[PDB]
């Protein structure tokens, strides 16, 4: 998954 | 043979005042915030579920991040990169065969490149200059659960799911020894499954009161308490399995008796 | 690296062409394990991770000093105390005459003072052997290759299929145990007593199921009494031959009563009552010793 930070 | 048990736990003691991130770190941090680090150490967590790896490997990978981001200023850009390169690290320190790193650019959804993952190690062991050997909260319990009397398999389970959760949230934790959370932990899985208390023994072996004990472990309540509320929630998910007694489920006593 | 001048390759290992070099400004000559690691494909390699981390911790009289550690672009170097052979080549060059007795109850008594420096801060060589032993011409013998060396805090679990050495394993590990403890870094070190002692391997079988019937051969084959939990080890099988001790005595003539009380304590099948490193420094074998010069 890619974070959304 | 604990002929070396009593020089491992003072050498632990010892090492684990060297290996201590600073605690204002992540207020000096521009970019990154400690509600973002709960979200890198949750989902680092189910990287370790997918891939099954230790829970050593993932305390290690923990410790590490806090010390990184403690010299260098990160941006959330890149903060996954910091943690998939600590867990590579943590992987390869600690795990017989770590995944390879192929695995760890998949886990980012092709985010970073290999080449990100293997240059921002390499940047990991400059900081930290070699130093993985760090204690970690789940060291210092294996070390207690010796001083169990009798072994209470759910009591150890539940002190590795009180630790785990102490990792999500800098906020409170950070200010705290691994050694002190341990303790907490210890107690608190302890109490809850027996009613018990921080047993003479480790009072002895630690020299901690169970009243030195207090802050760290009512910090550790407020936190099982609100555990279910919680927006990271990769470590119940994960003590819900019957490898673990589903010790997650157990209900948290809503007062300590202090 | 500007200031090392390669002299010549002196062995490899992990991570290879171990050179020897020498500082050109301060004229100390020192080893260089230096580290190929792939730009690409794996990064720094598990062995150097553990090493290097480990080593820092272990300043000890006894164990290989790292120097330095030098991290460039697409090459990490180390640097370590220069010790100019290891115990293999000096046994191999010895074997005739043998070793002189006091001069392996002095090597012993370093590497038990060496071991109980790593163990005591919880780490685990895991791979002792005569070709991991350093040794200088002033009498001193070193600890050395910690690419298998793990941190204990935790116990460390073991490898399904062992990596290690034949030779030097211990019966827990031969027969499935699930964590490695302080005990295999003395067996190991007491299958290495005995080699030097009477110039061969204690135990050089040629299989891992060879490996143990040479141990149970010698030593008698284990049952509950001696070894508390063996029938209920992974690879612990009923149909094993039972032998029955041999003499030890004729195991390794060479060796006194003292000598062979202490080997016998650290080939002991049970993990929890083999002597550890610090105890068996007390052991009177080592109550005359001294630190003679071998000839190399």
């Amino acid at each position: 998954r890619r974070l959304n930070f | 043979v604990p002929d070396y048990h009593e020089d491992i736990h003072t050498y632990l003691r010892e090492m684990e005042v060297k290996c201590k991130p600073k605690v204002g770190y992540m207020k000096k941090q521009p970019d990154i915030t400690n509600s973002m680090r709960a979200i890198l150490v949750d989902w680092l967590v189910e990287v370790g579920e997918e891939y099954k790896l230790q829970n050593e490997t993932l305390h290690l990978a923990v410790n590490y991040i806090d010390r990184f981001l403690s010299s260098m200023s990160v941006l959330r850009g890149k903060l996954q990169l910091v943690g998939t390169a600590a867990m590579l690290l943590a992987s390869k320190f600690e795990e017989i065969y770590p995944p390879e790193v192929a695995e760890f650019v998949y886990i980012t959804d092709d985010t970073y490149t290999k080449k990100q993952v293997l240059r921002m190690e390499h940047l990991v062991l400059k900081v930290l200059t070699f130093d993985l050997a760090a204690p970690t909260v789940n060291q210092f319990l294996t070390q207690y659960f010796l001083h169990q009397q009798p072994a209470n398999c759910k009591v150890e389970s539940l002190a590795m799911f009180l630790g785990e959760l102490s990792l999500i949230d800098a906020d409170p934790y950070l200010k705290y020894l691994p050694s002190v959370i341990a303790g907490a932990a210890f107690h608190l899985a302890l109490y809850t499954v027996t009613g018990q208390s921080w047993p003479e023994s480790l009072i002895r072996k630690t020299g901690y009161t169970l009243e030195s004990l207090k802050p760290c472990l009512m910090d550790l309540h407020q936190t099982y308490l609100k555990a279910p509320q919680h927006a990271q929630q990769s470590i119940r998910e994960k003590y819900k399995n019957s490898k673990y007694h589903g010790v997650s489920l157990l209900n948290p006593p809503e007062t300590l008796n202090l | 690296m500007e200031n090392f001048q390669k002299v010549e390759k002196i062995g490899e290992g992990t991570y290879g062409v171990v050179y020897k070099a020498r500082n050109k400004l301060t004229g100390e000559v020192v080893a260089l394990k230096k580290i190929r690691l792939d730009t690409e494909t794996e990064g720094v390699p598990s062995t150097a991770i553990r090493e290097i981390s480990l080593l820092k911790e272990l300043n000890h009289p006894n164990i290989v000093k790292l120097l330095d550690v030098i991290h460039t672009e697409n090459k990490l170097y180390l640097v370590f105390e220069f010790l100019h052979q290891d115990l293999k080549k000096f046994m191999d060059a010895s074997a005739l005459t043998g070793i002189p007795l006091p001069l392996i109850k002095s090597y012993l008594f370093q590497l038990l003072q060496g071991l109980a420096f790593c163990h005591s801060h919880r780490v685990l060589h895991r791979d002792l052997k005569p070709q991991n032993l350093l040794i200088n011409t002033e009498g001193a013998i070193k600890l050395a290759d910690f690419g298998l060396a793990r941190a204990f805090g935790v116990p460390v679990r073991t490898y399904t299929h062992e990596v290690v050495t034949l030779w030097y394993r211990a019966p827990e590990i031969l027969l499935g145990c699930k964590y490695y403890s302080t005990a295999v870094d003395i067996w190991s070190l007491g299958c290495i007593f005995a080699e030097m002692v009477t110039r061969r391997a204690l135990f050089p079988g040629d299989s891992e199921i060879d490996q143990l019937f040479r141990i149970f051969r010698t030593l008698g084959t284990p049952d509950e009494v001696v070894w508390p939990g063996v029938t209920s080890m992974p690879d612990y099988k009923p149909s094993f031959p039972k032998w029955a001790r041999q003499d030890f005595s004729k195991v390794v003539p060479p060796l006194d009563e003292d000598g062979r009380s202490l080997l016998s304590q650290m080939l002991h099948y049970d993990p929890n009552k083999r002597i550890s490193a610090k105890a068996a420094l007390a052991h009177p074998f080592f109550q005359d010793v001294t630190k003679p010069v071998p000839h190399l």
